[PDB]
């Protein structure tokens, strides 16, 4: 494991307040949910 | 920011505070009656916030005014944060002063390595919630695109930067965007994303403004 | 209602097989889950 | 290919299958030891699948032969998808008949606009699982940039290019990625994404092949 490994270990945000978030992974918030 | 200090009443004239009702990010005065964000920073009757150092109590430097005009980049990408530059015009025009004071705009590109200052109101504690009332720096160099290319594989564009820490610890937050990032005194970079907050191997996401003189100065002419 | 919007209204996959799809939103298979 | 029709046993000689023990993708004999797919369709120990009709029953014009070497894109972008080739290694050396031939590799950018082939063994159904074992085809044209750039918003890399229809009910799917797009007999496209199939205001997006005929023609050269 590198950075924690992907499953949505990809939620690259913006530093606004609220912040937008976008995951990459492939197949406020976000984050952990899911992997495998 | 993450790892900063306090940079002291008006050390950063040029900083501006953005507030729709609430902090919500942070600005660059380039001039007067202008103001350079990032796009992503974009609302509907903004209040542009000068002279501010604590920014819940009236300290007597401040001047605030609200927008007239604000402008998204034409080719802004809400998908991929390409082109995260917004310009914001003034109702009035600023007092420029000791500690009102307007950025100078970049003639050529900083190389990485260069140390540059970054600041804010934004986040203290890569975790949690833990807003300053008082505007907290950083200095942290440009770092290769060879580098900021390894770190977020595949969205790196050719108008973004990092500069920052591949250690982590030190690093701008949410709340902190649309700020500015200064090198060798002319506005470089724009607090735009990154993964997390002074995260290992995450370092910051910065706008390479030096790709965007000509759009700005063209624009700030026009309107 | 467009495209019948977001929340999860960008799973744009590729055709292979399996694919590989990834969602844009902001904040085998994907697609539905969520909305607001 | 959804809304398509049977090209007929070798209409499309060119059209070559790849079998890791299941078909998975399509491919383009470009010449005689290398055929061109989508960067997306790498996997290990990979058989080309030569003068298919019917992928489930050997009728005789079949040509199958593993793969010695697979090169993928150095600029290839798994999160954007964006440089979607990939140049495969025959062990062999393939033999070019009636129904067993290369196709031409573009010299200029077919226009917006322009018809084109499409094909393969992928699904049928915009909605289902209904593969078929024999080889259909579609013919969509080249659509505006324009027009590809407001399907997908910040999606559509200069690498790329939408073929279809913004109607749907035509289009490529899930099993025809790597699969030859040809125009004016020469080929332009790559099977590389969409947004489901045959979806409307959803066509297909294909690589954009005219921007790699130097990569192409340089690594068939060295390799």
């Amino acid at each position: 494991s590198e950075s924690s490994k992907p499953c949505c270990d990809q939620c690259s945000c913006t530093k606004s307040m609220p912040p937008k978030c976008r995951c990459s992974d492939i197949r406020n918030d976000f984050c952990y949910e899911p992997c495998k | 920011i993450v790892g900063g200090y306090t940079c002291g009443a008006n050390t950063v004239p040029y900083q501006v505070s953005l507030n729709s009702g609430y902090h919500f990010c942070g600005g660059s005065l380039i001039n007067s009656q202008w103001v350079v964000s990032a796009a992503h920073c974009y609302k509907s009757g903004i209040q542009v916030r000068l002279g501010e150092d604590n920014i819940n109590v009236v300290e007597g430097n401040e001047q605030f005014i609200s927008a007239s005009k604000s402008i998204v980049h034409p080719s802004y990408n809400s998908n991929t944060l390409n082109n995260d530059i917004m310009l914001i015009k003034l109702k009035s025009a600023a007092s420029l002063n000791s500690r009102v004071a307007s950025i100078s705009l970049p003639t050529s590109c900083a190389s990485a390595g260069t140390q540059c200052l970054i600041s804010g109101w934004g986040n203290t504690k890569s975790s949690g919630t833990s807003y300053p009332d008082v505007l907290k720096c950083l200095k942290a160099p440009i770092l290769s695109d060879s580098s900021c290319k390894s770190a977020y594989p595949g969205q790196i564009t050719s108008n973004m930067f990092c500069a920052g820490y591949l250690e982590g610890g030190k690093d701008s937050c949410q709340g902190d965007s649309g700020g500015p990032v200064v090198c060798s005194g002319k506005l470089q970079g724009i607090v735009s994303w990154g993964s997390g907050c002074a995260q290992k191997n995450k370092p910051g996401v910065y706008t390479k403004v030096c790709n965007y003189v000509s759009w700005i100065k063209q624009t700030i002419a026009s309107n």
